[PDB]
């Protein structure tokens, strides 16, 4: 009947979750468990490379606050 | 030589990898094919003839010619540049030693090399087509059977008298 | 580890290219009182594998009078864009995070017209010309219609970013606002895809398989594949465009559960036109969207022009 | 070609797309099917009638079977003829299935296809009941016809019968007043009354261009 | 041996696809392609089994030779033929096909496209019935099945 | 650099699928094969003779509108200035000059493909 | 008496204007049709599940043919040639000769299958029900040859399919 | 009910004899009905009924996986059935 179409479906279905499943997880990985910086602009972009240059080890993610200021 | 033979096709097949490699330039070579129909013809007429029970026949066409102008002609058929270049033997076996790893049918040996260098014997001694009863059909009324499929879509409806045909050493 | 996340878009949507095949397969023949396959495996799973399998052991031939160069050149283009249309789309993060994600799509569209047409030419046969030629007076109709629907849509939206549209449609549906859009949309995203009942380019019935009619073996196989790819990628857009999941940035499984049941849905609907429709005269096809689409769609771009100042309700820029 | 019927060849001059002429190439299933029969004798010669028009069999037979009863003088027995009659309209049902559906399939429909052929498949049963032969049945003969029903056909297709009107309204409902298919079909092909009765064409021809006729 | 087990399950896997993916071309001469139309319609679903029909002979493998082929049709038959890709199979349907049929003994007809084509498959029938095409294509799959290719080259 | 990476690999992807397709099989070629179809006869002319295209016209002026629409794409930029009245008023300018070339040509019969 | 299929025209009230610009507009006739295709996605398929289940037949029908004999083992055939003669597509050979115990028998009889039309005249014409076209279709060969039987064969056949051949026969036999 | 069809599914799964029998007639029928058990002839062939399945559906075999010398667990030929059962499987009598 009908439902011998849903394991085609299915499989699709699960092909398709991947890539997204797969960004989402790579994007926190390389970005210390956060979501990757949104750089649409300098301002932005230029606010990342402070980030770099105040961590000290060349990684904007790496945030630091006033435990560093003081 | 025919549709689906090594000859031509192996000589027109050498086009993929840039120039024409000859052993002496091809002018120490004299050859002279003969056509698989005529070969089958007489092949049939040998089971046909009564007096060829225990005998020996040379099967060969009508014309000699040396192996540079064969492969120009070849060329000149199939309209591709012809580009010829002296390789020296022991070169051309390395080449064929190379080529003979192939697992699959190999494109070509050293046997093969040894066999296109060596010149066709004369054997006048043995029977032939002519005594078969088959009249040798002429490489220049059936090359074109054979080099039409390697011409270029700009030469494929070429005629079979466009081209002139080869210098013979008879 | 951007090399893996290549790899992690790529292979996947190559394996539902595949399924989709199966998936078309059954649902036709369901609609059609069949059943579909269901010997090759268990409900006929592995069906696409044998016929990857047995296209690409087949031999392929170069015809006699084809132009080599550009035979070859054109599926390799085909795919080649098939997989490249995926980079911008979020889901709900973008591979590449564009700040003009729907410009590339529309010129990577534009540019994957020219396979059809360059397979047609360097074939060198009439029915391979007949399908190109179709193929050119399609992009003509199409391209026109779709360029302006996809401006006001956006217009609704505040800028060409696709994670924008995810944030604008937040807390209801582009289709609500905007359902004649849509329909329009819709109709041309077929025409775009060469689906039914505009599959004009290759048309079975007039033309002896169309403009891949010399393409053999793998060749052939990859053609079918980039049209699969480009099916599933142009649903992914709509669905993306006007039926807005709710995203949640803690937890984006959600959003991608919801975006490719979406998605299957719009592509099963393909599927669905196929088996309900007949097909058009490409000269109708002209005339459709010339005399029926364009002057609704110029009046709907005006309205929406306007209708954000009328309202004071204009977009944020980013 | 699929839109060919398998042995048309269709030399066409095109400027474009627009058809300049058409010159159809026939004889690719010429058999030399009048030869034959006249090398046969009436009853061998039959079959042939059952494969000339292999989607109406047994209305050739029928056409066949009054000849040859004229030139003999005979005449079929009353339940004979109305087993002609009830055969032929089953046959006529059949051919119009079959007509209907490849012309929608040439133009792009295929759901209609399958679904009045699973119905031509339940016709081709009756035809295997009362023959023995799916299609060329070989049933309807000069004098009658060569046996009689079975004890159950006529129950059977009655219901038949019984359920094909909902088929025809379904499709129907993907044809009839599809804008689609009025736009393939509608003011394509118009043929004159005077110039299909010039032309010599005969049935539905004649009856869509307006002509009241019906043998 | 490992190359010889290597290989017998390489063209396992490689005749395989071929059995399962099987691409008629649409190719029907006189009243033996109703029948197909048959096989292809729901009561016998072919594309069950995997069998699709292609109107493109470059993208065919198999050919139902189902009709009456006459002198004036040989010539197309067998360039269609020629035009379909390696590796193809032939399938010759109903008495027509076979030899002569009902036209055996006539001055227009080719008895048996054997004459034109090499054909694997001779279906009986006039016509065969549905089931009966059916049968010959699942008789067609199981004489691919003992294909034995990269077994021959790896011993050759 | 991503974006070129992405497109580097999407092409060998497919151009290693052309050389499998044609390396792996087996390839018996002659002039029959490969000869160009017709449905079963040879070709009468060439498929490089000039092809009449009848929709010439509906060609130029897609040309035309298409870069209408090149003009009308910026406009999303366009409603965040605080010239609110002339950028709308040059907008629907734009569109409804578009309006009056359609309007032009669907009356003189521009759409209507040659006969 | 006669019926015009398409002589009707449409009433140009407000109501009728409006609602075929709305069938127009909005797509009603085509959402119809998908309705229906719908329908027959959630019917039931009519596919048989060939080879575990067959198609019905009838004891009439015609496939391969048989040579069949008396209960007690003698062949029924008396080479009489009326099959040979009534035969359409001459697809029967028949010789005969007086046998050792003065029996009118045959010696060859062949049936090239490749010319057989499947009619079924030679069982008509049959005054001993010697020749029957038996219930088996599946019987596709490899090579040509094997199409061409000869009395052994078809001896063979009728030894193996007596059983269903004499059930049809019986079934069937008030009939004719 | 969404229960019903499956609990009648498990029962196909429980009726053919466990997880295995499942998955081997699902591999080598493509169906995994189960019906009443008219009948089995000597060759191994089983034969099911169910009237209650539309014409056409409603008899069906199971062939063996060893028939005469040759290995019918996958190849199954429709003509491994002998006459009685061919006549039977086929409609032409109503009595097995
Ligand atoms: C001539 O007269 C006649 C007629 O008149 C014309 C007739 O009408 C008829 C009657 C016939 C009809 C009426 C037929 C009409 C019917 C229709 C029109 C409808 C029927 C349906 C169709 C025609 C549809 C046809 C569709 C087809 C054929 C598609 C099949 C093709 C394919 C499946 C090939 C394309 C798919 C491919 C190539 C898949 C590729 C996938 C990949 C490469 C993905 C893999 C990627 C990788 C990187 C692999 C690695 C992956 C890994 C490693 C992941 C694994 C990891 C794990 C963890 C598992 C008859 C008989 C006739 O005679
Ligand atoms: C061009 C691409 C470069 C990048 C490649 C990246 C990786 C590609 C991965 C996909 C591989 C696709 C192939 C799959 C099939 C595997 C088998 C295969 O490849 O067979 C190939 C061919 C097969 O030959 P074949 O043509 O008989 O193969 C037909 C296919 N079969 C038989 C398998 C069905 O194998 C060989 O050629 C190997 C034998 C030795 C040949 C020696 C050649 C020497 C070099 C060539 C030039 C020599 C002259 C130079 C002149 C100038 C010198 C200065
Ligand atoms: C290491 C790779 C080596 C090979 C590279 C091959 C490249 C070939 C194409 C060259 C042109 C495109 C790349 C230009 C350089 C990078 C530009 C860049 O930085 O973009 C960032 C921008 C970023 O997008 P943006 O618009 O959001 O940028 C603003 C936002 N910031 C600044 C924060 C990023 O990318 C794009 O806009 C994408 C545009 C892609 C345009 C591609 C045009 C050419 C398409 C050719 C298709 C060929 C198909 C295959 C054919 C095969 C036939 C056999
Ligand atoms: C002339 C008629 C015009 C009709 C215009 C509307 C056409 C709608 C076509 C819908 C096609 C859907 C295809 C994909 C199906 C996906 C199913 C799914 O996952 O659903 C769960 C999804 C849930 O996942 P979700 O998160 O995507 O949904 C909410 C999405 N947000 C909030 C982010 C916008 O949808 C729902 O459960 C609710 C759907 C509606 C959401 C919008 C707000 C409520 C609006 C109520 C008023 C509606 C008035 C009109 C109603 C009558 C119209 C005729
Ligand atoms: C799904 C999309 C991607 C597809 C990728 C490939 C899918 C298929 C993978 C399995 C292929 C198995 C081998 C089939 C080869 C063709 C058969 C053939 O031509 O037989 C006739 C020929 C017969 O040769 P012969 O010498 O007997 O014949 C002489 C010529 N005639 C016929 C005229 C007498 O077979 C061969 O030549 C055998 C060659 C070796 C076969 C094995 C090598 C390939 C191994 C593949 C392993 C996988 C990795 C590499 C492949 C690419 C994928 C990464
Ligand atoms: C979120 C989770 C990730 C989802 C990822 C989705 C990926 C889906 C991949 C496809 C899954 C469905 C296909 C497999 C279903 C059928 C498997 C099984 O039922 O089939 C059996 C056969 O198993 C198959 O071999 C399984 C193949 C699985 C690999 C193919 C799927 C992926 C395609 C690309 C693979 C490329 C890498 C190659 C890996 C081998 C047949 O049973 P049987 O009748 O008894 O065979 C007996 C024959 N013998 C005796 C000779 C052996
Ligand atoms: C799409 C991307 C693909 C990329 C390439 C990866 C390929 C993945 C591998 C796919 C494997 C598919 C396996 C197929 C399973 C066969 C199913 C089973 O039924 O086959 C049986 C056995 O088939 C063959 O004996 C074996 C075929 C499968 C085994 C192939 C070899 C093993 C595959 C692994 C690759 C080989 C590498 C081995 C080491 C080099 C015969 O059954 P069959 O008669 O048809 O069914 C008829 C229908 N009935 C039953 C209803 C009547
Ligand atoms: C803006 C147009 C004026 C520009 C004039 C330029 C020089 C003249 C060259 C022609 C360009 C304009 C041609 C457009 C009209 C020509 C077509 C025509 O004759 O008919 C128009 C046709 C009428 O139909 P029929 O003639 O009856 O044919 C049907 C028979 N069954 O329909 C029309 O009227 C469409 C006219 C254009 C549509 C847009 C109308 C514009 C109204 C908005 C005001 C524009 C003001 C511009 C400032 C905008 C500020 C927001
Ligand atoms: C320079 C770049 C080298 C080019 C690499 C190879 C290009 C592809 C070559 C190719 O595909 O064709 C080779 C071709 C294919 O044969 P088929 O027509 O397929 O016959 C099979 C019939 N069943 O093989 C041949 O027959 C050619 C054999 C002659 C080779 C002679 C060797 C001498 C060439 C080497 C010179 C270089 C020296 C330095
Ligand atoms: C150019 C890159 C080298 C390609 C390999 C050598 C080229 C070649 O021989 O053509 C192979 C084949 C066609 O060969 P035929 O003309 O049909 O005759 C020979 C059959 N084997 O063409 C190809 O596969 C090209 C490979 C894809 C090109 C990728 C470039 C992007
Ligand atoms: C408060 C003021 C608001 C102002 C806005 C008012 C707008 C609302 C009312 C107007 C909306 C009209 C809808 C716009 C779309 C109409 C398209 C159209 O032109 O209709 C058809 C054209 O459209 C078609 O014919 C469709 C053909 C292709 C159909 C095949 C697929 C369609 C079936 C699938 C349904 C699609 C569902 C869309 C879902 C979208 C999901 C994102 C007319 O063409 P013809 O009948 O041939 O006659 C014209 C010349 N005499
Ligand atoms: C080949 N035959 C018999 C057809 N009816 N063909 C068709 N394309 N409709
Ligand atoms: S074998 Fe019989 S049914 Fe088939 S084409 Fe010939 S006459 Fe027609
Ligand atoms: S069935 Fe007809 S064609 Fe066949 S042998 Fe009997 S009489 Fe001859
Ligand atoms: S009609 Fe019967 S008895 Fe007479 S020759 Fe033929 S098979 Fe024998």
């Amino acid at each position: 009947m009908w439902f011998e179409i849903l394991p085609g479906i299915a499989v699709m279905a699960a092909c398709l979750f991947i890539p997204g499943m797969a960004t989402a997880h790579i994007h926190k990985f390389t970005n210390g468990g956060k979501e990757k910086r949104v750089a649409h602009f300098s301002y932005q972009w230029n606010l990342m490379e402070r980030d770099r240059c105040i961590s000290g080890v060349n990684r904007y993610h790496v945030t630091k606050g006033l435990e560093n200021i003081d | 030589f025919g549709r689906e033979d090594r000859f031509l096709n192996y000589f027109a097949s050498m086009r993929w990898f840039g120039g024409v490699p000859l052993i002496s330039l091809g002018k120490e070579t004299v050859k002279q094919p003969v056509y698989i129909v005529d070969v089958s013809k007489g092949i049939i007429n040998a089971i046909k003839d009564p007096d060829a029970k225990g005998k020996t026949f040379a099967f060969v066409g009508p014309n000699r010619y040396l192996l540079f102008d064969l492969v120009q002609y070849i060329f000149a058929v199939a309209y591709r540049p012809f580009l010829p270049y002296p390789l020296p033997h022991f070169a051309y076996r390395w080449v064929g030693r190379l080529f003979e790893v192939s697992p699959f049918e190999p494109w070509t040996t050293r046997d093969k090399v040894e066999r296109v260098h060596m010149s066709d014997m004369t054997l006048p001694h043995l029977p032939g087509l002519e005594d078969l009863g088959i009249q040798a059909t002429p490489l220049e009324l059936k090359a074109i059977e054979v080099l039409r499929r390697h011409r270029t879509y700009r030469w494929l409806t070429s005629e079979m008298e466009d081209v002139k045909p080869a210098k013979t050493v008879n | 580890m951007f090399m893996i996340n290549i790899l992690s878009l790529i292979i996947p949507i190559l394996l539902a290219v595949a399924f989709l095949t199966l998936v078309e397969r059954k649902v036709l023949g369901y609609m059609q009182l069949r059943k579909g396959p269901n010997v090759v495996g268990p409900y006929g799973l592995l069906q696409p594998i044998a016929d990857a399998l047995k296209l690409f052991t087949k031999e392929p031939l170069r015809p006699a009078t084809s132009s080599i160069s550009m035979f070859i050149i054109a599926p390799i283009l085909a795919l080649s864009l098939a997989l490249t249309m995926w980079v911008p789309l979020p889901m709900p993060y973008p591979l590449i995070n564009m700040n003009l994600g729907v410009l590339f799509m529309l010129a990577m569209s534009s540019l994957a017209v020219y396979s059809i047409l360059w397979s047609g030419w360097a074939s060198n046969s009439k029915y391979a010309l007949i399908g190109a030629l179709r193929a050119v007076a399609q992009t003509i109709s199409y391209e026109v219609t779709l360029a302006i629907i996809l401006l006001s849509v956006l217009l609704m939206n505040g800028s060409y970013t696709l994670s924008t549209l995810i944030t604008t449609q937040e807390h209801i549906w582009m289709i609500f606002t905007s359902w004649p859009l849509a329909m329009m949309w819709f109709i041309s995203t077929l025409a775009e895809t060469n689906r039914a009942p505009f599959d004009l380019t290759e048309g079975e019935s007039e033309l002896v398989s169309g403009f891949n009619v010399e393409y053999a073996a793998g060749p052939f196989a990859m053609f079918f594949m980039a049209e699969y790819a480009n099916i599933i990628m142009m649903n992914a857009f709509t669905a993306i465009l006007f039926l807005g999941a709710s995203h949640d940035p803690h937890t984006p499984e959600l959003y991608t559960i919801n975006f490719v049941l979406k998605t299957l849905a719009l592509t099963i609907t393909f599927l669905w036109i196929r088996a309900s429709y007949p097909r058009f005269r490409y000269d109708q096809l002209m005339h459709l969207l010339w005399k029926s689409f364009l002057p609704l769609t110029l009046a709907l771009c005006m309205w929406h022009i306007s209708l954000p100042i009328m309202t004071a309700s204009i977009p944020p820029q980013s | 070609h699929p839109a060919a019927h398998g042995v048309l060849r269709l030399v066409m001059e095109l400027s474009g797309e627009m058809v300049r002429k058409c010159d159809p190439h026939i004889g690719l299933l010429h058999r030399g099917t009048e030869k034959l029969i006249e090398y046969k004798t009436y009853l061998q010669a039959l079959p042939y009638f059952d494969r000339l028009d292999y989607v109406s069999m047994m209305c050739n037979e029928q056409a066949y079977s009054l000849a040859v009863e004229k030139l003999l003088n005979i005449q079929p027995p009353p339940r004979a003829q109305w087993i002609r009659v009830l055969f032929g309209e089953i046959t006529r049902l059949l051919n119009h299935i079959m007509a209907v559906t490849t012309h929608a399939l040439d133009i792009g429909a295929m759901t209609p296809f399958f679904w009045m052929f699973e119905e031509r498949e339940k016709m081709f049963e009756f035809y295997e009941r009362v023959s023995g032969a799916r299609m060329h049945a070989a049933y309807i003969r000069p004098g009658g016809v060569h046996q009689d029903l079975p004890l159950g056909l006529l129950d059977d297709i009655y219901e038949f019968s019984k359920n094909f009107s909902f088929r025809i309204d379904e499709l129907e409902e993907m044809l009839t007043n599809n804008r689609i298919w009025r736009n393939r079909t509608v003011d394509i092909g118009v043929v004159t009354a005077e110039d299909a009765l010039n032309y010599g064409f005969s049935g539905v021809m004649l009856r869509g261009s307006g002509i009241q006729w019906d043998l | 041996s490992r190359g010889e087990y290597v290989v017998a399950k390489l063209d396992d896997l490689v005749n395989w696809a071929r059995r399962s993916s099987l691409w008629p071309m649409t190719f029907g001469l006189a009243c033996c392609a109703v029948e197909m139309m048959h096989m292809a319609a729901p009561r016998y679903d072919m594309d069950r089994f995997g069998v699709v029909f292609r109107a493109s002979p470059r993208q065919s493998d198999v050919m139902i030779v189902a009709g009456t082929l006459t002198n004036k049709m040989a010539p197309a038959l067998r360039k269609v033929y020629d035009q379909m890709p390696e590796p193809r199979y032939v399938v010759s349907m109903g008495s027509c096909a076979n030899g002569g049929g009902y036209y055996h003994y006539s001055y227009s007809v080719v008895r048996g496209c054997d004459r034109i084509v090499p054909v694997d498959i001779y279906v009986p029938g006039c016509p065969p019935t549905a089931e009966a095409l059916l049968y010959g294509i699942l008789q067609l799959q199981r004489k691919i099945k003992r294909e034995k290719r990269l077994r021959i080259w790896y011993r050759r | 650099m991503n974006i070129m990476l992405t497109l580097l690999t999407n092409v060998t992807l497919a151009s290693l699928l052309v050389l499998i397709a044609f390396w792996l099989p087996q390839l018996n070629a002659y002039s029959e094969k490969t000869s160009p179809y017709e449905c079963g006869f040879d070709p009468m002319g060439s498929a490089r003779l000039p092809f009449s295209m009848k929709f010439f016209l509906v060609a130029i002026t897609f040309l035309l509108f298409d870069l209408e629409i090149a003009l009308l794409l910026p406009l999303p930029w366009a409603s965040q200035t605080n010239n609110l009245k002339t950028m709308l008023t040059m907008a629907l300018f734009l569109l409804i000059l578009l309006a009056a070339s359609l309007a032009y040509e669907w009356t003189q019969k521009g759409l209507e493909w040659a006969e | 008496t006669y019926k015009f299929v398409n002589m009707r025209e449409p009433s140009m009230d407000m109501k009728s204007v409006t609602d075929r610009a709305a069938q127009t507009l909005l797509w009603t006739e085509l959402v119809r049709g998908l309705g229906m295709t719908l329908s027959y996605l959630f019917r039931e398929p009519a596919t048989i599940n060939y080879p575990f289940e067959k198609g019905p037949l009838s004891p009439r029908f015609r496939g391969e043919h048989a040579l069949r004999r008396y209960p007690s083992g003698e062949e029924r055939c008396i080479a009489c040639k009326l099959c040979e003669a009534v035969c359409p597509a001459q697809a029967i050979t028949i010789e005969a000769e007086p046998r050792a115990d003065g029996s009118r028998r045959t010696t060859r009889y062949d049936i090239d299958m490749t010319k057989c039309i499947y009619c079924g005249f030679c069982q008509e014409a049959c005054p001993v029900d010697a020749i029957v076209e038996g219930p088996n279709f599946e019987f596709s060969t490899e090579t040509h040859e094997e199409l061409l039987y000869n009395k052994e064969k078809l001896l063979n056949n009728g030894d193996k399919w007596e059983a269903e051949i004499a059930a049809n026969i019986q079934a069937d036999y008030l009939y004719r | 009910e969404l229960v019903q069809v499956l609990r009648r599914g498990l029962q196909q799964v429980s009726g053919h004899g466990g997880l295995r029998g499942y998955l081997r007639v699902l591999f080598r029928a493509n169906d995994v009905r189960v019906g009443t058990l008219v009948g089995e002839d000597k060759y191994g062939n089983k034969y099911y009924e169910d009237n209650k399945q539309f014409f056409g559906r409603h008899r069906w075999v199971i062939y063996t996986t060893e028939m005469n010398g040759r290995d019918t667990f996958w190849d199954v030929d429709g003509s491994m059935v002998p006459p009685e059962w061919h006549r039977w499987l086929h409609c032409m009598t109503d009595d097995p």
